């Protein structure tokens, strides 16, 4: 079980870690999150109290480094940061806990739902899609747009998705214009699995961390992303029969996670009714149309 | 984007572009099987691909042959008939190739836009027009080509006859679609106007008659007549 301490808590913020939250008040004696589980990415995020605006956080996975938050009065927001000197970071680290100043990491030993929303995430793969190598951690915020978008502008601070277009020459062969347009099995298996992604363990991976950078953030360029993927399969009638159930517990738990007042803006009306009602895979994602209709029957 | 009143004289400017119309590409007579259950026969269709300005119009004969042993052909008829317009444009000489194509139905949109990949600066667009190309089997010359075609054909024709020696292509679109809507909306009334004087014919080289301009005012005059009579016999006015 691993932390992250906080230098300190200069301004009224609330703290997201994974699916949980709170609320630290201005210069509250906050020093960080402790007994995080071993075995995850996890993703640290903030709302400041004064400006709603900007919701951004930090993906990391306490493997790869000893990992702190320290607040920068200059760009005005929480850093995440690396510590060097392991036995520096142990010692500020037992301080902490032995003042009790740390929240812990609030895990309900039934509960599987972050592992499964994170099942194939791997920090090697963000890290692919947020470019800044020097950093063991990944930094995303709401306002952070993907290459798709910028190519319809700083190049930096780009959401390097796996671009996906349905009206695109790589995605149509020619000759089979309808054959390709209609069924994007090809597309799908061809051009994305075997020759992009490699497996489908790393094209679930995006399309889980585009959700969860959608749901946090409110990234509208992850939304696009997330629809984009889960579209290009329900729109092939060619699928590997593993894909399509491990894609239903995928989007099951995606929908269960999603709290109420939050469905109206994320769920794209078209994309999930064509997926669950019209496409070749409309009977194929039983646990995800029973939360989805039970759930949210509205948007449908 | 989408073609309307708004910007209706962008048709006649010299920029090369393409209306295209599938409405006659799959066409079925609906009849009753011996056992009493209704089926479809094809008939010969035909893809009509017209420029605005000039009246060049590019006639793809759709021949029944290529329905054999497909599904879904309301489906097909739209990619077939976009397949058809791509291989067209790719014949042409870059010049002469459009820089727009405006289909009459949204449902070509699609269709069009994959096939033309390859073309990313023609632009395909709908319009908001409710433009009467539908009718083009009236016109005895066309619907008789395509009856008579036993393979896959493409014909060309000046649907404005020689009009453009006398007026402008606004005019002659205005006479075109004054014309073809009279055609659909009273197919027999409209071909008795057009004939009713046995001596203006219709030159061998041409689809109309040789109206005098003063004759085209009548003709033109009368098809007005035609279609806000049968817009009356129709809503009762
Ligand atoms: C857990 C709360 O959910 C959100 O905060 C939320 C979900 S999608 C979203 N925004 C989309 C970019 C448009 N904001």
């Amino acid at each position: 079980m691993n932390t992250v301490p906080f230098t300190s808590a200069p301004i009224e913020v609330t703290i997201g870690i994974d699916q949980y939250s709170f609320n630290v008040k201005e210069n509250q004696p906050f020093h960080g999150i402790k007994d995080i589980p071993i075995g995850h990415v996890h993703v640290i995020h903030f709302q400041h109290a004064d400006n709603s605006s900007m919701r951004y956080g930090y993906w990391f996975d306490c493997r790869m480094g000893n990992f702190y938050i320290q607040y920068d009065p200059k760009d005005g927001l929480y850093k995440m940061m690396e510590e060097r000197d392991g036995a520096k970071f142990e010692n500020i680290v037992h301080n902490f806990k032995e003042r009790q100043m740390m929240v812990s990491y609030p895990k309900i030993d039934e509960d599987d739902t972050w592992y499964n929303l994170t099942e194939f995430v791997q920090m090697d793969k963000i890290r692919k899609i947020v470019r800044k190598d020097e950093n063991q951690f990944s930094y995303v915020d709401s306002s952070m747009t993907t290459v798709q978008e910028n190519e319809l502008s700083d190049p930096a601070h780009s959401l390097n998705y796996t671009v996906i277009n349905f009206k695109s020459r790589e995605a149509i062969r020619p000759g089979h214009e309808m054959e390709d347009f209609l069924d994007k099995s090809y597309y799908l298996n061809t051009v994305m699995l075997q020759g992009i992604f490699k497996n489908s363990s790393n094209y679930f991976g995006e399309l889980q961390f585009a959700f969860l950078n959608a749901m946090f953030f409110g990234n509208y360029g992850s939304s696009l992303q997330w629809h984009a993927m889960i579209e290009l399969i329900c729109s092939s009638a060619t699928v590997p029969k593993h894909m399509l159930d491990k894609l239903d517990e995928i989007l099951y738990y995606q929908i269960k996670t999603l709290p109420e007042q939050y469905s109206d803006i994320l769920l794209n009306e078209r994309v999930w009714n064509i997926c669950l009602y019209s496409s070749f895979q409309k009977n194929s994602l039983h646990n995800t149309e029973k939360i989805m209709e039970n759930k949210y029957p509205e948007l449908l | 984007g989408a073609m309307n009143s708004s910007n209706y004289a962008e048709l006649f400017n010299n920029d090369i572009k393409l209306f295209v119309d599938d409405t006659n590409v799959y066409r079925v007579t609906v009849h009753k099987t011996f056992e009493g259950n209704v089926a479809t026969k094809a008939i010969n269709g035909c893809i009509f691909t017209l420029n605005p300005k000039t009246g060049h119009l590019f006639l793809k004969i759709i021949h029944t042959s290529v329905w054999a042993g497909q599904k879904r052909l309301s489906q097909l008829a739209k990619w077939k008939t976009a397949e058809e317009v791509s291989a067209l444009v790719r014949s042409l000489p870059k010049e002469e190739q459009p820089k727009q194509i405006i289909v009459t139905r949204k449902a070509m949109l699609d269709p069009l836009e994959v096939h033309m990949l390859d073309f990313p600066n023609i632009a395909i667009r709908p319009t908001e027009l409710r433009l009467p190309f539908s009718a083009a089997m009236s016109i005895d010359k066309l619907s008789d080509v395509v009856m008579k075609a036993t393979e896959p054909q493409m014909v060309l024709f000046n649907i404005y006859d020689d009009w453009l020696d006398r007026i402008s292509s606004y005019t002659a679109f205005s006479r075109l679609t004054l014309l073809l809507r009279a055609l659909k909306t009273n197919e027999e009334s409209a071909k008795m106007i057009l004939l009713s004087d046995p001596t203006i014919t219709i030159k061998s080289y041409h689809l109309w008659p040789s109206f005098t301009d003063e004759q085209w005012i009548t003709i033109e005059s009368q098809m007005r007549d035609l279609i806000l009579t049968e817009y009356g016999r129709k809503y009762n006015v």
